[PDB]
């Protein structure tokens, strides 16, 4: 039975003035009773403003809150802190997709409430190992460069590595606009048994591309199957380190127990990585590599893999992080601890940006560890694992002529080599090159590749096999 | 610099105020903060050695009423070669610029070995022109420094694909950098070169290139100084 | 009240403060020094002192305002300069003659003696009215005409006093509002915390253009009224051009100068051209100082004067957009700001993140940067501002590593980088286009179909031949021109030229002092039709080196295509870069036969 | 140990350092296939010469 809540309770709340000192982003609580570790508390500052703060520490009846949006206005004398007794639980519902969320849980599209079914908690218990079963379909995009050559699973977690500056918040955008489960059925994926959702998550989110993503959303029809999470980057950063959380808390929730496919685009995770550091040194903790502490492999560890599919549930979880590598380089702690986490990663290049080319991904560096998973007959189209592989060499073979192209001449080139050059003008400005709100099915972007397969000979497009060669490229 | 003030500011003197090793007072101020266990910043110097530094330096220049000023001319010697390094690097922040000597010229028997390339004087570009020293000096010092620049590259590549495969460009670069650090930056210990001797040398040694090639310098500074052979 | 119990550098500690709140202003010291409460420990608040701290004895009083480190906002905040505490420099040099500020200068920041002309507002008695409302307009300057003064934000009553048209000094009451019961009086000007950013109604979207004037910024890294914008401090580049290029050509109803971390000489720099800078599109040559109030901060100022510079520079700019003002502030250099925070929290004894730095420091440049966008001005009548913060950022080692940049750059949307190899040949302005970046490309979309409808695609195709021909100069450099095709010819002397005569800017010239937008779009339109072109011709068989030795007089044409006075006009200089066009076609055709 | 560039060991110039290594290697590449075509060619000559 669901009438199992329980929750008719009535909970008083104990609210103390009994401050004890400021300390920067955090207040010290000098006889606290009985406090949680996280708990949640709310502050009335003596202008009457009301903040919120979570529990950093707990000595004997003394508590350090770690406060939101500042600490400014505190004094010793008036304000008051109210103990809610329960750590950051989140309303949930299935109608919580069309709803845009703060980083904090609060809606911000000028709705009502969550009307929660249940108040799931936050950070979650992980997933056991022995329920969590291989990803074995594919996940729409609509971008050629991620469809057809670096496909996602749908429980792989694959990153989009970028840098500042790279439209990577509009390849987001895009995909959240157009992700989708690709095979043809009798009823569509917006039915009650077969369907799919998505889940937006934004960590110190410019408010220019904060509303860019609201706007686009709510404009695009894409809002119906998202939950958007805002994050400005003037907002608090504990609710930066949050809002991930809320994410994935509220994607746990659809997939496993409405049962639903649901992506989890978590942008700028360099951002967020940036608050765990300011949340850490915050806790008079010693920096570990590069400034940021040594055990965020651990957080982010938390973050990614609640994801996958799993035993007993027909829903899934499928995780792009977005992080933004800061000087353009994977050794720094934060490209590194995702490779290690994640499986595989999409590059958006800035070589391919300055040229003018949306997507700018680099298709070369770019790869999708499980990819042969998401592929093959009743997966997309019997071609498209072998169409990738051919499109991937093809491609090096035309950036090879390109580089030879200056140093021995073209007409020094082989016949190879001046098919690749053009080969790779068409591929960058044509397949990879597609518009911001050009929706390529999977089968219209293989087709695609094909066409651009079309130009080379039989005998060396060696890397398709010769049954498919013969069934697609001959007609 | 307090004496330096009265004499300036009170005495309406012009004060040239020389500060030798101010690494040795960086290294006094890291001593004492080491001994406060205070909170170091980079290398261990203190937090606050920007604003020691630029309590220092910040007392010089000229003021509305009085006739005096005085002219900073700190000496800082640079622990390992490197600009870089805190005390330096913090000096650079505050400073109008500063005069680089170079280790690499030093060792060629070049003196004074001021390198081109790092110095700077973040307020020579108000003090030139045509009332004030001559009106080629802004273009003659831009067209020097760019030429400098690119006879250090083109040397890193004839050091690395040799003489034979650099372009004119390069070659031309190579022969006005020899004949620059050995007839312009070298100089006597004693030789008093006055700006318009040093303006005349540096475009006996520009005529090396082509005028045509001259790209920073304005035409008219171009057309008027470079026949004035 | 309180008493100081220990002083070391500007930190302060002040027992039998009880009662004070965070970041509240305190008079430390029998010479009433300003400063601020950093920490509570009971009845201890640590308070950094805003000027010199030497002379403090344990145990003379600290007397606490009650108020946070507020900015006087009202008439005669134009053409003044300030100090990041917003301590008028001239009306402390007038009122001491000394050559120095005094300690403990309590002058009021807006003068309390000019007599202004109060237009009274919409407003009357028994109406209701709000934060942000106009209640009255004030003549300023003979350029800002209407000085619009606003009820403070969080406050609100019904009027029950409205003073009459007439002159009335900073001091007098001029509105009576009734709350509840408890009833207040306004003056012409009010105070309002630094820290807090002023409420709008609505953020709207940074969709119009602001102009530089650089070529190579308004090209390629176009900028907009109420965006974000990182730029070099190296002087020669945009550091020195571009701030008076914005302040004197741009569309921005106001400009904010925030020189913190600024040295001694080039703080008596911008002393002295803004005083002799004039503008021309009010109609009459007209000071930008009427425009302008400066925010004056040496290096050798105590460090929290460092540090509240940005944010009361960001308050004014805030306070002149309320107005449906397009104001524009220039940060000097926002790593000194960033070094001044550092160094704060040193003296706190808080634990660094990276090279020294701040953990919170990402959180602080975006609460900062983050108080720029275009917005719909609180309160009635409805109206629209922004502020353009336009902030410079000085390199340290001449990378991107140093963290000041880097979290920076998961702010800012438009960020003009430097190029040390464009530096030290002295190609300025100096920018950096492989790493330079601006997100208000597509948003500008809107504003080039309706006036320049080609603007974003000649802006790609630039990008694009200077992206292919850096990555054949890079291949060259090693190889050598010997074989490359005839294109690949023409794809690096199009860059150079597009490097030597479009990106270039004199800054210091009066032909190419301020290119306008119309003569930047139409400089890329003739550097592409050269591009175009040539490289047509080559592939109609056409030697390249034949080609170019017959074209020189065209490409000739297309580098001196920059020497066009501006001043010209719109019509006559589009006439003539369309000849140049015609003329260009006309002489390609006949050397491909 | 090891041939050294005794150089200023600062993330600027690591940095500087892997560019000019990445942009070394891409070189020795692109010569080391420049040299494979000429000395094709070189054999096809010398094949030339020999009938």
């Amino acid at each position: 039975k669901k009438a199992v809540e329980q929750g008719f309770n009535v909970k008083p709340r104990l609210n103390y003035n009994t401050v004890s000192g400021v300390n920067g982003p955090l207040v010290i609580l000098e006889k606290v009773k009985f406090p949680r570790y996280n708990e949640i508390v709310n502050l009335t500052l003596p202008d009457g403003t009301v903040r919120q703060g979570q529990v950093l520490e707990i000595r004997g009846d003394r508590a350090i809150v770690q406060v939101f949006e500042g600490t400014s206005g505190i004094d010793v004398k008036k304000t008051t802190v109210e103990f809610t007794g329960e750590s950051l639980r989140i309303p949930v519902s299935e109608d919580m997709l069309g709803r845009i969320f703060d980083g904090s849980g609060r809606p911000i599209d000028n709705g009502p409430k969550v009307f929660a079914e249940d108040y799931l908690d936050i950070n979650g218990s992980p997933i056991n190992p022995y329920a969590r079963i291989y990803p074995e379909e594919m996940i729409s995009t609509g971008v050629s460069a991620i469809d057809t050559m670096n496909s996602i699973a749908r429980g792989q977690k694959i990153p989009i590595f970028s840098a500042s500056g790279l439209p990577h918040n509009e390849i987001a955008a895009q995909i959240c606009r157009q992700a989708g489960l690709v095979r043809p059925t009798k009823d569509v994926h917006d039915g009650h048994e077969e369907n799919f959702s998505i889940v937006f998550a934004a960590m110190g989110v410019n408010l220019e591309t904060a509303r860019f993503f609201k706007q686009d959303f709510e404009e695009n029809g894409s809002l119906e199957r998202t939950s958007l999470f805002l994050n400005l980057a003037n907002d608090p950063t504990i609710e930066r380190i949050i809002t991930p959380r809320l994410a994935l808390t509220t994607a746990e929730y659809l997939a496993y127990q409405t049962e639903r496919h649901v992506l989890t685009i978590l942008t700028d995770m360099s951002s967020y990585a940036d608050a765990l550091r300011e949340v850490s040194a915050a806790r008079e903790e010693v920096p570990g590599r590069r400034g940021y502490p040594g055990y965020m492999y651990t957080d982010l560890s938390t973050i990614y893999e609640r994801a996958g599919r799993v035993e007993g549930r027909n829903g899934s979880i499928t995780q792009i992080p977005i992080l933004t590598m800061p000087n353009d380089d994977i050794t720094h702690p934060i490209p590194d601890l995702t490779g290690y986490i994640t499986e595989g990663q999409i590059f958006v290049d800035r070589q391919l940006h300055n040229k003018g080319i949306y997507p700018p991904i680099n298709v070369l560096p770019s790869l999708s560890r499980l990819m042969k998973s998401a592929i093959g007959e009743g997966m997309t189209r019997k071609d498209h694992g072998d169409v990738s592989n051919q499109l991937y060499a093809k491609y090096a073979i035309g950036k090879d002529a390109a580089a030879m192209k200056a140093v021995v001449g073209e007409e020094a080139l082989s016949i190879e080599d001046k098919l690749s050059l053009e080969f790779l003008e068409k591929f960058e400005k044509t397949f990879i090159t597609q518009g911001a709100y050009e929706d390529r099915t999977v089968f219209e972007s293989l087709d695609q590749a094909w066409s651009l397969l079309r130009i080379y000979p039989k005998e060396m497009l060696n890397r398709i096999s010769p049954k498919i060669l013969d069934e697609f490229y001959d007609r | 610099l307090t004496t330096a003030e009265y004499l300036a500011y009170q005495t309406e003197r012009h004060v040239l105020t020389i500060l030798t090793d101010m690494s040795s007072y960086a290294d006094a101020l890291r001593e004492v903060s080491a001994a406060r266990e205070e909170v170091p910043g980079r290398r261990g110097y203190p937090g606050y050695m920007y604003t020691d530094l630029s309590t220092i330096y910040e007392r010089a220049g000229r003021v509305e009423g009085r006739n005096g000023s005085i002219t900073q001319i700190p000496i800082l010697t640079m622990p390992n070669d490197d600009i870089t390094h805190p005390i330096p690097d913090l000096t650079g922040y505050i400073t109008e610029g500063q005069i680089f000597v170079d280790r690499q010229l030093h060792n060629k028997g070049i003196y004074p070995p001021i390198n081109v390339l790092p110095s700077l004087s973040r307020l020579m570009k108000s003090a030139i022109g045509e009332g004030m020293t001559r009106k080629d000096h802004g273009d003659v010092s831009n067209q020097l420094y760019a030429k400098y620049a690119i006879g250090k590259d083109a040397a890193a590549m004839k050091a690395v694909v040799g003489e034979e495969a650099l372009s004119i460009e390069d070659k031309l670069s190579l022969e006005f950098l020899e004949k620059f650090e050995k007839t312009f930056i070298t100089q006597g210990a004693y030789e008093d070169r006055t700006v318009f001797e040093s303006l005349d040398q540096a475009w006996s040694l520009l005529r090396i290139y082509p005028k045509e090639m001259l790209n920073r310098i304005s035409p008219k500074i171009l057309d008027e100084f470079y026949d004035r052979a | 009240y309180g008493a100081i119990y220990s002083v070391s550098g500007p930190v302060v500690i002040a027992e039998n403060m009880i009662g004070c709140a965070m970041y509240e202003l305190v008079k430390v010291g029998h010479d009433n020094l300003v400063g601020e409460v950093i920490r509570i420990d009971g009845d201890k608040a640590t308070i950094q002192v805003y000027e010199e701290t030497a002379g403090l004895t344990v145990g003379d009083p600290v007397l606490r305002t009650g108020k946070p480190l507020s900015v006087e906002l009202g008439p005669g905040l134009m053409e003044t300069i300030y100090d990041g505490i917003q301590r008028p420099l001239k009306a402390i040099k007038e009122e001491s003659q000394s050559i120095y500020i005094p300690r403990g200068i309590d002058t009021p920041a807006l003068d309390r003696t000019i007599k202004w002309q109060f237009t009274p507002g919409k407003f009357q008695v028994g109406d209701h009215i709000s934060g942000g409302d106009i209640y009255g307009s004030v003549f300023e300057n003979s350029l800002i005409s209407s000085h619009k003064i606003l009820l403070p934000p969080r406050s609100r009553g019904t009027i029950t006093w409205i003073a009459p048209a007439g002159e009335y000094t900073l001091d007098e009451k001029i509105l009576e509002v009734e709350f509840d019961g408890k009833k207040s009086d306004f003056t012409l000007y009010h105070t309002w915390p630094v820290r807090v950013p002023r409420p709008v109604t609505e953020k709207l979207s940074a969709d119009y253009p602001l102009l530089t004037g650089q070529r190579v910024l308004d090209a390629l890294f176009p900028c907009v009224q109420g965006g974000t914008t990182c730029i070099p401090g190296a002087f020669g580049c945009g550091k020195t051009v571009i701030s008076q290029s914005l302040s004197k050509y741009s569309n921005s109803d106001a400009i904010i100068y925030v020189g913190c971390g600024e040295r001694g000489n080039e703080m008596a720099e911008v002393l002295m051209e803004f005083p002799e800078l004039y503008t021309e599109m009010s109609g009459t040559k007209e000071p930008i100082m009427k425009r302008t109030t400066l925010v004056a901060n040496t290096s050798n100022m105590p460090v929290a004067a460092r540090e509240a510079s940005i944010y009361t520079g960001i308050t004014l700019a805030e306070y002149f957009r309320d107005q449906g003002k397009n104001v524009s502030m220039i940060a000097d250099s926002s790593s000194r700001w960033a070094e001044a925070l550092r160094e704060i929290s040193g003296r706190l004894g808080e634990m660094p993140a990276d090279q020294g730095f701040p953990a919170y420091l990402g959180a602080k440049l975006a609460s900062f940067y983050e108080r720029a966008g275009k917005a719909v001005a609180l309160g009635s009548p409805d109206r629209t501002g922004s502020v353009s913060i336009v902030a410079a950022v000085s390199p340290a080692g001449g990378d991107f590593s140093d963290p000041v940049t880097t979290a920076t750059l998961g702010i800012t949307q438009v960020f003009w980088g430097l190029d040390k190899k464009l530096a030290q040949r002295k190609h300025f302005p100096s920018i950096n286009t492989s790493v330079s970046y601006s997100k208000y490309t597509n948003v500008l979309n809107k504003f080039y179909d309706s006036n320049y409808p080609e603007f974003p695609v000649l802006r790609d195709r630039m990008k694009e031949i200077l992206s292919n021909a850096e990555e054949l100069e890079q291949v060259v450099q090693l190889v050598g021109k010997s074989a490359l095709s005839d294109s690949d010819k023409i794809t690096l002397d199009v860059a150079t030229l597009i490097k030597e005569d479009f990106l270039q800017q004199n800054g210091y010239s009066t032909y190419d002092a301020f290119c306008p937008i119309w003569k930047t779009f139409d400089m890329m339109r003739a550097f592409i039709s050269y591009h175009d072109e040539a490289q047509k011709a080559v592939a109609n068989g056409a030697n390249w080196s034949k080609l170019a030795d017959s074209t020189g007089d065209v490409k000739h044409a297309v580098s001196s295509s920059k020497f066009f006075e501006p001043s010209r006009g719109e019509k006559e200089v589009h006439g003539e870069f369309e000849k140049l066009l015609s003329t260009m076609q006309e002489r390609f055709a006949e050397s491909t036969d | 140990s090891g041939n050294r560039e005794q150089v200023f060991p600062t993330r600027m110039t690591l940095g500087l350092m892997k560019t000019k290594l990445k942009g070394a290697n891409q070189g020795y590449s692109l010569l080391k296939r420049k040299s494979e075509a000429l000395t094709k060619r070189f054999r096809d000559i010398t094949k030339r010469i020999d009938d």
